RNA sequence: GCACCUCGAUGUCGGCUCGUCGCAUCCUGGGGCUGUAGUCGGUCCCAAGGGUUGGGCUGUUCGCCCAUUAAAGCGGCACGCGAGCUGGGUUCAGAACGUCGUGAGACAGUUCGGUCCCUAUCCGUCGCGGGCGUUGGAAAUUUGAGAGGAGCUGUCCUUAGUACGAGAGGACCGGGAUGGACUUACCGCUGGUGUACCAGUUGUUCUGCCAAGGGCAUUGCUGGGUAGCUAUGUAGGGAAGGGAUAAACGCUGAAAGCAUCUAAGUGUGAAGCCCACCUCAAGAUGAGAUUUCCCAUUUCUUUAAGAAAGUAAGACCCCUGAGAGAUGAUCAGGUAGAUAGGUUGGAAGUGGAAGGCUAGUGAUAGUUGGAGCGGACCAAUACUAAUCGGUCGAGGACUUAAC
RNA sequence: UAGCGAAAUUCCUUGUCGGGUAAGUUCCGACCCGCACGAAAGGCGUAACGAUUUGGGCACUGUCUCAACGAGAGACUCGG
RNA sequence: CGUUAAGGAACUCGGCAAAAUGACCCCGUAACUUCGGGAGAAGGGGUGCUGACUUCGGUCAGCCGCAGUGAAUAGGCCCAA
RNA sequence: GUAUGAGUAGCGAAAGACAGGUGAGAAUCCUGUCCACCGUAUGACUAAGGUUUCCUGGGGAAGGCUCGUCCGCCCAGGGU
RNA sequence: UAGUGAACCAGUACCGUGAGGGAAAGGUGAAAAGCACCCCGGAAGGGGAGUGAAAUAGAUCCUGAAACCGUGUGCCUACAA
């Protein structure tokens, strides 16, 4: 239901009011413009677009300045939707600001990976060496393709193959504070995701 | 950079003193049985300093019973009463790692 | 961060001074232990009289790590050595004295006899 | 190893779809109208930016 | 960074060709020299303002001991040493310029390996 | 056992890496009986979802032994896998012992040492691009036909010293706390690396000399160390539920005036099936859906779904680049500018620069001063470099019904 | 005969007892039912010597638990 | 080719390969024996710069660094068969 | 004689950079400067062996694992 | 590719210390009348103009097949084992 998208800053720490030290991530946001509502009459489903940044004008087109336009906001960057909300409650041209995760404190984290190129077949899965004396030859190899019988290999050998760039949710974590003045959420743990990146925070599933 | 000291100067202390890695110090620390809170007491040698802002540490070695026992605390613990600065040192490095090979008459600090 | 085949040493007066582990106790498979962990052991070099002697499938739990626990503070002890105390399975130790400083951490295992002997409680 | 047969007429200008050669970049000059790369120094005009450049 | 040698043969190289463009203020590289050669002629130039220091006894690094650059007489044939011109006449140049001291410019791909090429100037 | 099969040449069993399948089930899950008081157990039925340890002695298949664990399953895949590895042992040429042979020599008797080649063409598998189609041309946001992932478990407290027992001992069903193994993501802390960062120091050489500095000696060696990448570090994960079932247990009820879970009708019922959790997904040629943007010259070929040409919305070529990267792609920008380099400030990080003065006969010490130096990190600034330009890109078919 | 003896020789065999190890069919000490040791195709001891074979300790360590980072050449892109 | 937390033979047929010792001066040195040896047995200590004293040889005082044959070259040892 | 493999593997241990020359054409030839390597040898003198490779002036079809105005290569003259 | 191994400067070139072994390679037209002169290009090479009955007989020179490599086009091909 609650959902605000952002950016990545970095790491710091928070003492909490017993004295313990907590890691904390920094998440910005902004006003925060919905921008269609989509309902079961014309779309089947229901849902609502939000997008938070603002570009300047000479980096859009005359299709994406006439989606915006009817709400009357610069055009934004990224636009994305959220499920499973019970509608009323929201106009077209409203600001989901950073008030709604006051006191919500269990919440999925839905970032998106590093990338680090082409690596071996163990930076991926964790498949140990083979020895590296007495003789042998075997270094860092990815192991062997199956049996004879088949005349052919099984799907699922996992071989090399990019590292990252798809998108992982990180499941109940804690809110520290809010700071709207400022526009930021505090978060324990750890987030996926270079700095600059998307950050999307919704109320968790599993209650 | 900008952000964090901005949302984190309500934490930092101020009435820290000013201490070099070399310096004997006391650490007025707090232990928490829970509800009781008593307070012990180091004397030994900083050797470490680690600048990050919010978060430096540093460490503090007894000599005690014969057996070297060494312990870090970052700064700006509300868990930390006091520091008091006893003596100086010279000393012309900035992380003094060597001291653990060395016993009693040799690992002596001079006095400034 | 000890394992098999690693050399504790004694802080007791029972008889017994180098010990290699034998095992991990807890788990199916635990590589390490730190802390407050208890080890299958046995006992390689010893002293003339004493209650243990060589060649002894003993239990221990370690004092002194040389990379100790983290504190939910945020200190952490490092001490210089390792350490062992021989102990009957009542959590409770064979012999009458313990020599050295000994970690805290102790007490959230319940070994009560054993802090209340140590020269330091750390 | 070792190839298995004679690859055949047909594969040879299959594979070869992709062995091009290709040009980028040809401008005209704002000085003599001679087809220039852009972004670099004109050659037989001297004229980049309108300017001469190789001057001795 | 750009690695294209060994360590050492790095800093042999970047002390060569930033010793020219203090003698002949032309050159004609490739790509890559270039924009190593862009930093360090930039962070020499900026010791070249100073006079102090410490600004001779820092340039005595990245420039060559002596290489003369000789076309003066008054009566004598006196000699320019390649750090001698950069504090008489390349260092009150710039008195009013702040950084951004060079040019580069795009000519050809060379004969021989198809390697583009480059002249680096001062204004 | 037989000899169809491979002699113009198919390597032996263990071990390493990597798995996969069957269920005659080792643990966990659900049941029936008991010569089942309780705690334990014995046997049989359903059930393959996950898991199944480190060592010591043998070349070892076998095995025996130590210490753990919920448990340390049985098998197939050329007794799995040498164009992936080991070459250990058995099966080359040397030599020796026991036994046999008159003798050259021999022994599934034994002991030491012994040359293992291959630059992937096709299918296969892991990742990534080009073209076309998707029936006017484009920029964004999605539904889910299908598919993959994940699926484990211990200990303590309380109900309770209760039920059961003469005692000895000692629960089912519930609630709570806390770990092992595995696994997703990250660098604030603990640590590692960090070869264009800082300092010390030996030899010799060079900048004329003293002072100050470069070159070479594995980066000369030694002590620290930023970003970036990292685990043994940090945080999280398997929760809770719903529907139809398996073995088993019934309710009602006759065939067969009783009985009886079953033929008619109606239920309970497992870590298993289908959902629920995460990811991919319209080349799903059955090519889906919504929002927003752009509206007409010449030739007649004979007007047909004709050709040819300049455009609109918009994209590309080229250039500065990194949060991306084998190349291509992706993403940030291109003077309506902070895209990178420099400049001015800082910060991390070394630990007190050069010059000069004082004290010392000297090596050296103090002070001018937390000084000097400062790679990737943080702000401000158009000084230098992204100017000039060019290429591509629609005018919207037919039938029928409803209006 | 002396002298040795589960041996470079022993099938049964991992013979049996002692030592060494948490655990030792390999090693060392002893016994004798030597399948089938034995006196110049020499028997039994032996200091020094051995790029000889076998068993065990100290010190040291990426061989290992379990991997991580950096440098150089090849691999990748463009020209011959 | 260079470096590594904690542990230090758990790897393996086998410590194969790497790591550790290595220069000069001084103290000290076992069983056994063919009396020559073992023996560099094992195990320890010192090294830089300045001043004075000194016949010779070194001593005494002082100074600095984590580390003073500061780089390169230069034996790992013991117990049994 | 010509394909396929495929415009793939390889290009046989080592440090170069710039300015000015000549020329139809230059990273690869000439000259200048600085840097770097060996220095019980990559320095000097001779015995075998090779048999004109020596010097001067021209040339770029083939050889040189690329280029080449250059060469121990081709042409002409000449030296013990 | 036959006929001597050798129709051509063949027991030669080349291979082995040596005894020995041992190749490939014929054809312009009748007559060299073998392209003066002009243009591109450093040259090679080419296009005109000529000699010639013929130059698609231009010196690798009568005729000139096949594999192999190219250019242009009438028909077909991007849900297919
Ligand atoms: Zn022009």
């Amino acid at each position: 239901t609650k959902g605000i998208l952002g950016k990545k800053v970095g790491m710091t720490q928070i003492f909490t009011e017993s004295g313990e030290l907590i890691p904390v991530t920094v998440v910005e946001a902004t006003p925060n413009v919905v921008l269609q509502v989509k309902t079961v009459e014309t779309d089947g489903y229901e849902a609502i677009q939000v997008g938070y940044q603002d570009k300047r004008e000479v980096l859009s087109n005359k299709p994406a300045k006439g989606h915006v336009a009817k709400a009357n906001t610069a055009p934004k960057r990224f636009i994305k939707e959220f499920k499973n909300v019970e509608l009323g409650e929201y106009e077209v041209g409203k600001e989901i600001k950073v008030d709604v995760f006051q006191a919500g404190d269990v919440v999925d984290v839905t970032g998106t990976t590093k990338g680090k190129g082409f690596q071996g077949a163990i930076k991926r899965h964790g498949q140990s060496r083979g020895p590296m004396s007495h003789g042998s030859r075997y270094h860092r190899r990815p192991g062997s393709m199956g049996p004879v019988a088949p005349n052919r290999v099984f799907k699922n050998k996992r071989l090399a193959g990019r590292m990252g760039g798809d998108r992982v949710t990180i499941q109940n974590l804690e809110v520290v504070k809010v700071d709207v003045e400022r526009n930021v959420i505090l978060i324990k743990g750890n987030i996926p995701g270079a700095k600059k990146s998307l950050i999307t925070i919704k109320s968790a599933v599993k209650a | 950079n900008p952000l964090i000291q901005e949302l984190t100067q309500e934490q930092l202390r101020t009435d820290i003193p000013a201490f070099r890695p070399g310096d004997t110090v006391r650490v007025h620390a707090k232990v928490v049985e829970g509800t009781r809170e008593r307070i012990q007491l180091f004397e030994g040698v900083v050797i470490k300093r680690r600048g990050a802002g919010i978060s430096e540490t540093y460490t503090v070695r007894k000599v005690s019973n014969g057996v070297g026992v060494e312990r870090t605390f970052p700064l700006h613990t509300p868990r930390v009463a006091q520091i008091e600065v006893v003596r100086y040192g010279k000393v012309r490095r900035a992380k003094l790692y060597y001291l653990r090979a060395l016993h009693g008459k040799a690992a002596r600090i001079k006095e400034i | 961060m000890i394992q098999q085949e690693s050399r504790l040493r004694v802080a007791d007066n029972s008889g017994a001074r180098e010990i290699l582990t034998i095992k991990v106790l807890g788990g199916s498979g635990r590589k390490t232990a730190n802390i407050g962990d208890v080890i299958v052991a046995t006992v390689k070099q010893a002293t003339p009289g004493g209650v243990v002697k060589k060649g002894e499938v003993v239990k221990a739990v370690i004092v002194r790590t040389k990379s100790g626990a983290r504190r939910a503070d945020g200190s952490y002890i490092k001490f210089d050595e390792n350490a062992a105390v021989i102990i009957r399975d009542d959590k409770s130790p064979r012999g009458t004295r313990i020599f050295g400083p000994v970690a805290r951490e102790l007490r959230e295992n319940n070994f009560m006899k054993i802090v209340s002997l140590a020269p330091e409680v750390l | 190893a070792v190839p298995a047969r004679r690859t055949s007429k047909a594969k040879k200008a299959k594979r070869r779809t992709h062995y091009k050669l290709t040009i980028k970049g040809l401008n005209a000059c704002s000085n003599c109208g001679e087809m220039k790369k852009s972004h670099h120094v004109c050659p037989a005009c001297g004229h980049y930016d309108g300017k001469d450049v190789m001057s001795k | 960074r750009k690695l294209g040698r060994t360590s050492s043969q790095r800093k042999a190289m970047l002390r060569d060709i930033t010793t020219d463009l203090i003698i002949n203020e032309r050159i004609v590289t490739t790509e890559a020299r270039a924009k190593e050669v862009r930093s360090t002629v930039e962070k020499m130039i900026t010791l070249g303002k100073r006079g102090d220091l410490h600004a001779r006894r820092q340039a005595a690094t990245f420039v060559r001991n002596e290489v003369a650059s000789v076309r003066e007489e008054d009566e004598s044939i006196v000699v320019e040493s390649a750090l001698q011109k950069l504090f008489n006449d390349l260092g009150p140049r710039f008195a009013e310029r702040q950084g951004g001291y060079t040019r580069i410019l795009k000519t050809e791909p060379r004969r021989g390996d198809a390697a583009p090429m480059v002249v680096i100037e001062f204004v």
